[PDB]
């Protein structure tokens, strides 16, 4: 089971992690049943 | 989940994921009913010493 917990926060701090507390609600539980040891973030380019 | 009690209306703001509730003893104190998704409080039936 892949448990994904999520929390969305309106902030106005410029550079770093804001200092505070916010408990993450559970978003989804996925019955994937696979071995995971490595992960990748996916980004988007901007072209002009 | 089996048990005995009176099912009453409640004012506990359950979050969407949250289904049931537990007391210190871990006995269930509130439950979310299937089919209708409402939140029913479970209050033990009246008892006491004679
Ligand atoms: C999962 O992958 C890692 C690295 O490839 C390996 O060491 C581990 O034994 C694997 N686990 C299972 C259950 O296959
Ligand atoms: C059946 O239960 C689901 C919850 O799993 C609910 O969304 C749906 O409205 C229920 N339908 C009826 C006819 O009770």
């Amino acid at each position: 089971y892949f448990k994904i917990y999520s929390k969305h926060t309106p902030i106005n701090l410029v550079r770093d992690l804001p200092q505070g507390f916010s408990a993450l609600e559970p978003l989804v539980d996925l019955p994937i049943g696979i071995n995971i040891t490595r992960f990748q973030t996916l980004l988007a380019l901007h072209r002009s | 989940l089996t048990g005995t009690g009176v099912l009453t209306e409640s004012n506990k703001k359950f979050l969407p994921f949250q289904q049931f509730g537990r007391d210190i003893a871990d006995t269930t104190d509130a439950v979310r009913d299937p089919q209708t998704l409402e939140i029913l409080d479970i209050t033990p039936c009246s008892f006491g010493g004679v």
